[PDB]
This record gives C-alpha cells, structure tokens and sequence, in this order.
C-alpha cells in the first residue's frame, strides 16, 4: 500500500489485461501488480 | 480494498503505485 | 523535464487506450498523457 510499481516495459495489450484484472479482482491488486512486475522485470 | 494509482513520468515511462491509506 | 502525473480517475479501458497510444504513437506521448491529465480531471 503506497509502493511505486512501474511497468513501462509491459506492452499495451499485456498490461491491458493486468489493468482489467485489477478492476475484476481489486483484492489481488497488489499481487497482480507483483505479477505483471515479473514481465516488467524480465523485459527490464 | 486496495487499488493502484496510475502515475507516469511524462517523457517515456508509465507506471503504477498502490493506494489504500 | 517530464513530470510524474498520477491519473487514478481513469477507466480501465481508458488506460488500455492511452497506453496503447503511447507505444503506438510515442512521438505524440506528450499529447496522449495531456489528455489523460484532463481525463482523470474530468472523472475526479
């Protein structure tokens, strides 16, 4: 809660699903944030 | 609940940040 | 140069559109997030 999670390495289509996932399950939000971060870190 | 605020450094990089408190 | 704008008031689909427009139109990025700033402003 309050950490900065940059994912500019995500491609629009992929992060699009991530955003829609946060909307669909805001409970898992942080973990979905941590999830997408795996690709962000990979393409980093 | 917990949500992610969407911030972006104008030049190249868009990111995220969580927000609850 | 380059401020860090927080736009949380956007729609999931709006982010999908905006981000897609950044990677697709990176030269226009300045304008695309210009909109986003008014976008989150309108739904604030």
């Amino acid at each position: 809660g309050g950490e900065i999670v940059y994912l500019p390495n995500l491609n629009p289509d992929q992060l699009c699903a991530f955003i829609h996932s946060i909307h669909d399950d805001p409970s898992q939000s942080a973990n979905l944030l941590a999830e997408a971060k795996k690709l962000n870190d990979a393409q980093a | 609940q917990r949500l992610a605020n969407f911030l972006v450094h104008s030049s190249n990089n868009f990111g995220a940040i969580l927000s609850s408190t």
